[PDB]
């Protein structure tokens, strides 16, 4: 429940790189 | 150490800082946030301040190893740099650094 200050601040949440250690 | 990034990958930008890049570049890290974004920016002409994560771009010195076998969060609060919403609060300031030289070139 906070806004942004910043306006290089991203929309989106973290994306997914390939080659990566995460399982979906 | 580190002082540069670089991006081992190419992620599509559409956000306000979005920022297109390629795999296997090399950008220089300027904000960070969430520990998860960072705003970097090229080393080309009227580049940057660009976005990348630090899931698809890697902290190196492009001297040697890779984050001197460190953690870019581990790097981060190494030199203590401000956030992005906090730095770019007002650019007007200053950051200083300690005088610190290592016995290697």
């Amino acid at each position: 429940s906070s806004s942004a200050n910043g306006k290089f601040i991203p929309s989106r949440p973290a994306p997914k790189p390939p080659s990566s250690a995460s399982a979906s | 150490g580190s002082l540069y990034a670089i991006v081992l990958y190419d992620f599509k930008a559409e956000k306000a800082d979005e920022l297109t890049t390629y795999v296997g570049e090399n950008l220089f890290i300027c904000a960070h946030h969430n520990c998860e974004w960072f705003i970097a920016k090229p080393i080309g002409r009227l580049g940057g301040p660009g976005l990348v994560p630090v899931g698809f771009v890697s902290i190196i010195d492009i001297a040697t190893g890779y984050a001197t076998g460190n953690d870019v969060i581990e790097d981060i609060k190494s030199v203590n740099l401000p956030t992005v919403q906090e730095w770019k609060s007002n650019i007007a300031r200053y950051k200083a650094s300690n005088i610190s030289l290592g016995s290697v070139e």
